[PDB]
RNA sequence: AAAGCUCCUUCGACGAGUCGAGUAGUUUGGGAAUGCUGCUCAAAAUGGGAGGUAAAUUUCUUCUAAAGCUAAAUACCGGCCA
RNA sequence: AGGUUGACCUCGGAUCAGGUAGGAGGACCCGCUGAACUUAAGCAUAUCAAUAAGCGGAGGAAAAGAAACCAACAGGGAUUGCCCUAGUAACGGCGAGUGAAGCGGCAACAGCUCAAAUUUGAAAGCUGGCUUCGGCCCGCGUUGUAAUUUGGAGAGGAUGCUUU
């Protein structure tokens, strides 16, 4: 498998220590939906 | 610049089939 | 009430060309009839009932026959506009009376129809034979197939023995009762739930 | 399987 | 169909005609959910993920603020019914995630 | 030229009075065309899918690994839409598929499918869920190294 | 068919993948010219449902237009008549930026006919559109009955007269009671309602 | 080779920065019920629009938007012939 | 030979092969933009007027047009135009004023084409060039050109007759 050059942070853009909940940037980065994403991924894997 | 006669008279294949099997008929109605 | 406060003189329309336009329309109709001979100049139209309560007492000509009407009359929808039958796909048949009247209309037209063959040397089974191809024909379907009875008959004689007894309590009281029930349909049903809930609570 | 339509044959 | 009373006023008013039952017009099938459309929309949803306002509504619904989530959904989408449907869909998403976890 | 020769043979067969299936055999070809390949994957007829890595716009193929994973089809991302076009006698091809092969190559197809599975999909099982990019420039990396060295020294 | 998946993906414009693609494409189209030619449509499902075909005689032109309101070209932005209780910063153009894009693309390519156009991306300053054009002079166009209606001279500059989709939307050509003043043409309807008719035997 | 008619278990894809909402300007008889455009937000799957008084709930009736073509009846202080 | 040899993608050049656009006319038509005199005692809502001037774009007509319609009826059924609805519903400082639409009668009537499906047992499609006029090439095109389907349905079946 030929892999590209990889950056230091391979995760989704998240900044979970910030308490602000105003705007789409805050809803993207401050909101933690890791449980939702892991549950949906596990459900898809079990169906597969 | 006007379209040619052949290009203006070209029709689709479904239109050709429908005109082949159901053209305008010659008819009369009894009084 | 005179609406002359705009520049009204720039769009005054007169009608000196009214007889000339009548002459032009008559010439166009004669040319259309000569081009369409021996077919009639117009298409067959169904009989439909006008909307609203002001005009639902009268029937008139509609746009075209419904698909259900053509299916019941036995005329395919691709053949129908090629033999002078107007077809409407938006209209539906919500009752049997109009459907049966239009099916009977289509059957009369199909019985009076003369169908010439596409090729004179090879007639087909659905084609009118040459010895019945000659008859007295019509060229106005709006005249030969008009609305014969647009309104209901306004006068009818019955014997004195068969006079109906009528609505008990009177027609005026029946109308008042109908209006009162229509106004009180909701409140009576609400107190019906209230009585049912009270009975369920204190059963 | 997912099908857009019933296919001939 | 309920037979009309034959009167000009009141409940079930109008001229009495025998009514016909009609087959469903194919133009009235719009809104029916098809199997391929289910599969394609599910695949696109699990590929693309969620919108930021959808994430905010999901966080409110997990925290249990339901009226606040409905009000936020109405302010974002525009109408109360669309907000209610979106909140129901995100409740369903939360339910599938919980039943997987 | 092969199609013209086959059509000439079939026309000869029709003129002499046998069906075209008497002279022509069932073909086995690489399946291509994006809509056709997606339909085959949805109908679970595709045995192996090869997707080009440089399709522009990327939306035409971005759903394809997820579709293949849901349908159970083995897929592999390969470099060169022009390389697939050389297979399909075109300039470019976005995706190609194998549904079935001949009996002398079914063993080779099974070996290739197993090799693609074990050597590609198990290796990209974890890395396909990661975010790409984020690489810094050369001068930015040198500045970052210099300031981290200064912070460590001080 | 992939185009169904592209349709449902294009529906989700707030997703991460679509936002990334929109951002990089906004940067690229900003570095390109205001009007330039696209080699292929960047939204093939949208182009196909609006009428684009992969046939010789169909071209795509990408264009960006400055967004916002309209300003009246008066000296120093002031009017010397009766007071208006408003400024030129709140004047609204009665047509769309999509229509402006279509006319500028048609003027750039006066030999073609505009078929339709579609939004592709936007930022604070510009809105980006892709316009489908058909060559009325090409033999493949002229032999195709599904498209050679546009070779007739009645469809010269449809975008200049409002005969495109955004033109009909701005003209309000819809059926019903909400469109009483505009469905047959606003000025024609006004003329019909303001014409005084006098017959011979009145 | 194509095409029409009758019946049917089943299937039956249907147009997104669009619809819609707020706001601003303009417009309308629709200064509570109008349309258009700009900015912001931004959809859904028996879903959506409309049903001329705001809203919630339960129903009902009608069509099926965001792609496209098409003669005629209609206008005509320009041109040509009468 | 691989430090080479190519395949694509994007972007260019050419007095390259073949084409097209501009201007005029503008009475009528489709849009954009847009007044003031006037009328309100005067006058920033309003009226003149969604008019004049200005700008862009067609044709012999244009436009519109085959319902995301009207309705609420026993239901009508694309568009346009005439009569009527009707100076009516409705809007309107301090009021001067403004003002439709459904139904009904008539003139004229005409219906349709795509996107969303795999031809996959065979891109069956097409521009151009050379022709001995049989065809043969250079290509476009699978990031989709033909056939089939467009909601009135259709696809798959069953079934037995008709059609060119």
């Amino acid at each position: 498998v030929l892999k590209p050059l990889t950056g230091d942070n391979t995760e989704a853009p998240k900044q979970h220590s910030q308490p602000s909940r105003k705007g789409k940037k805050a809803w993207r980065k401050n909101i933690d939906l890791t449980e939702v994403e892991q549950g949906l991924e596990e459900l898809n894997e079990q169906i597969i | 610049r006007r379209l040619s006669k052949e290009d203006a008279s070209r029709v689709l294949e479904k239109t050709k089939k429908r005109l082949t099997h159901f053209p305008q008929r010659k008819y009369a109605v009894k009084a | 009430n005179n609406h002359f406060r705009k520049h009204w003189q720039r769009r005054v329309r007169c009608h000196f060309d009214q007889p000339g336009k009548k002459v032009t329309r008559r010439l166009a109709r004669r040319a259309k009839a000569a081009a369409l001979a021996p077919r009639p100049v117009d298409k067959l139209r169904p009989i439909v009932r006008c909307p609203t309560v002001k005009y639902n007492r009268r029937t008139r000509l509609g746009r075209g026959f419904t698909l259900e009407e053509l299916k019941a009359a036995g005329i395919p929808r691709l053949l129908a506009p090629t033999i002078g039958i107007a077809v409407d796909h938006r209209r539906k048949n919500l009752s049997e009376e109009s459907l049966a009247a239009n099916v009977q209309r289509l059957k009369d037209y199909k019985a009076r129809l003369i169908l010439f063959p596409r090729k004179s040397n090879k007639p087909k089974k659905a084609d009118t034979p040459k010895d019945q191809q000659t008859a007295e024909t019509t060229t106005s379907l709006r005249t030969s197939f008009g609305v014969e009875q647009p309104l209901a008959p306004g006068f009818t004689e019955i014997s004195k023995s068969e006079i109906p007894a009528g609505i008990e309590g009177g027609a005026y009281r029946a109308l008042r009762k109908a209006r009162s029930d229509a106004r009180l349909v909701g409140v009576r049903e609400k107190r019906a739930k209230e009585k049912a809930e009270a009975e369920a609570n204190k059963k | 399987a997912v099908s857009v339509r019933k296919r001939a044959g | 169909p309920v037979e009309r009373t034959g009167l000009i006023r009141g409940l079930n008013k109008g001229h009495k005609t025998t009514r016909r039952v009609l087959k469903e017009r194919p133009s009235r099938r719009k809104g029916a959910q098809s199997k391929r459309t289910q599969f394609v929309r599910s695949l696109i949803r699990e590929v693309a993920g969620l919108a930021p306002y959808e994430r905010r509504v999901i966080e409110l619904l997990r925290n249990g603020k339901d009226k606040r989530a409905r009000k936020f959904s109405k302010k974002k989408l525009g109408t109360f019914g669309r907000a209610k449907r979106k909140c129901e869909e995100l409740q369903r998403i939360i339910a599938e995630s919980r039943r997987a976890h | 030229q092969e199609k013209k020769e086959r059509l000439l043979r079939e026309a000869t067969a029709i003129k002499e009075g046998k069906k075209k299936e008497d002279v022509s055999k069932k073909p086995y070809t690489v399946k291509y065309g994006l809509n056709h390949v997606v339909g085959l994957i949805e109908n679970k007829k595709a045995s192996l899918v090869l997707i080009a890595n440089d399709v522009d716009p990327i939306e035409l193929v971005v759903f394809l690994p997820a579709l293949c994973r849901k349908m159970g089809i083995p897929y592999a991302i390969i470099k060169g839409k022009a390389r697939l076009g050389t297979l399909v006698h075109k300039k470019t091809a976005a995706v190609v598929a194998i549904t079935e092969v001949r009996s002398e190559d079914k063993n080779e197809l099974a070996k290739l499918i197993s090799a693609v599975k074990e050597g590609y999909l198990e290796k990209v099982e974890d890395t396909r869920k990661r975010w790409g990019g984020g690489i810094m420039g050369f001068k930015a990396q040198k500045r970052e190294e210099k300031r981290k060295k200064s912070l460590e020294t001080a | 068919g992939a185009l169904k998946y592209l349709e449902e993906l294009s529906k989700k414009k707030q997703s991460d993948v679509v936002r990334f693609l929109l951002r990089v494409r906004c940067w690229e189209y900003r570095q390109l010219n205001v009007i330039h030619r696209a080699s292929r449509p960047s939204r093939p499902d949208k182009a196909r449902r609006l009428g684009y075909k992969a046939k010789q005689g169909y071209v795509i032109y990408r264009v960006r237009v400055r967004r916002g309101g309209r300003k009246r070209p008066v000296p120093k932005g002031a009017t010397y008549g009766k007071p208006t209780n408003q400024g030129v910063n709140q004047l609204k153009y009665q047509r769309s930026l999509r229509a402006t894009a279509e006319e500028r693309v048609g003027r750039r390519c006066s030999n073609l006919r505009v078929l339709n156009s579609y939004w592709v991306n936007q930022d604070s300053t510009y809105k980006y559109y892709e316009v489908i054009l058909v060559d009325p002079n090409h033999k493949a166009i002229r032999r195709d009955p599904r498209i050679n209606w546009i070779c007739n001279p009645v469809h010269k500059h449809r975008e200049c007269r409002g005969l495109t989709s955004t033109g009909k939307k701005s003209r309000g050509l819809n059926k019903g009671h909400r469109f009483n003043k505009t469905r047959a043409g606003r000025r024609k309807t006004w003329k019909r309602h303001n014409t005084l008719s006098l017959w011979r035997y009145r």
